[PDB]
């Protein structure tokens, strides 16, 4: 299995998945995801319920955000989970906008768990914001999930800031 | 990525 240091050195979003669904040997399942602007409290996206790809359709105002709060709920299968860690790398074209390295902590088996994380946005020039709005899906992320420094899940996303 | 179901 891939270690955090291997993906922390990646300069580009991966072409393909770095692991298989069967690599999720803890049966971690994401059951709710919510993000909110911590400036206004406005909920920006909420969802509750293969499935390793999400396409986000946001508005230009999204790229004026500074601080966004994420709440994640997940269930865990019958094994204990220690040092649950997500490295999420946001790219525009072929370069890193920002790396996020979040601690999801310890989980007991068959448990339902909630975590709160804060995304502080990178500083974006006006030219980069316009490029991102006018190049939908050129902004892309890899979310790499590690338990005890072993890669168990890889989720992908892309982003448009094009919406009405 | 946590938005994936
Ligand atoms: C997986 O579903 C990814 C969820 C993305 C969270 C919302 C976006 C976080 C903001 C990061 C800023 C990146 C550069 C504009």
């Amino acid at each position: 299995t891939i270690r955090p240091e291997h993906v922390l050195r990646l300069s580009r979003v991966t072409e393909n998945y770095l692991c298989k669904p069967e690599d999720n040997i803890y049966s971690i399942d994401f059951t709710r995801f919510k993000i909110r602007d911590l400036e206004t409290g406005t909920v920006l996206f909420e969802i509750a319920k293969a499935g390793r790809f999400v396409r986000y359709q946001f508005t230009p105002a999204f790229l004026r955000l500074r601080t966004v709060g994420a709440t994640v709920e997940f269930t865990v299968g019958d094994k204990p989970v220690s040092n649950f860690r997500m490295i999420e790398r946001h790219y525009f074209r072929e370069h890193l906008l920002k790396n996020f390295d979040f601690d999801f902590g310890f989980c007991i088996p068959s448990s339902r768990n909630t975590c709160e994380h804060i995304y502080e946005f990178p500083q974006l020039s006006e030219d980069v914001i316009r490029l991102m709005i006018e190049n939908p899906y050129e902004t892309r992320s890899d979310s790499f999930y590690f338990v005890d420094n072993k890669l168990i899940m890889h989720n992908k996303a892309d982003y448009a800031y094009n919406g009405g | 990525g946590c938005g994936c179901s």
